[PDB]
């Protein structure tokens, strides 16, 4: 025979990627923890 | 990870809240300014009174 095959195709994604708690945006843990450092400080400052 | 920023757009909006109430100290200046021309006055009488 002769172009008698189609093809369909895939995809992967990139491993850099990889987890989704990867920091940046997961270390709002982290971050929360100043963020409420900051509020206490705040709280007391508007006392 | 979505909880987790969430509490932390809570707590920078509480955070704003009083800071804006805080400056609201302002109001302690203006009322030192008042508070300070009424002793500019208390210190007026006083020199004519020593006069």
């Amino acid at each position: 025979d002769v172009g008698g095959q189609q093809i369909f195709s895939q995809a992967l994604l990139n491993a850099n990627r990889r987890g989704e708690a990867k920091t940046a945006l997961a270390e709002v843990q982290a971050r929360h923890q100043e963020l409420l450092k900051l509020e206490k400080s705040m709280a007391e400052l508007t006392q | 990870i979505k909880f987790t920023k969430q509490s932390s757009v809570a707590s920078t909006r509480n955070t704003l809240k009083m800071a804006q109430d805080a400056e609201r100290g302002m109001n302690t200046l203006g009322m030192l300014g008042h508070q300070s021309e009424q002793l500019n006055n208390v210190e007026g009488n006083l020199d004519l009174m020593k006069v």
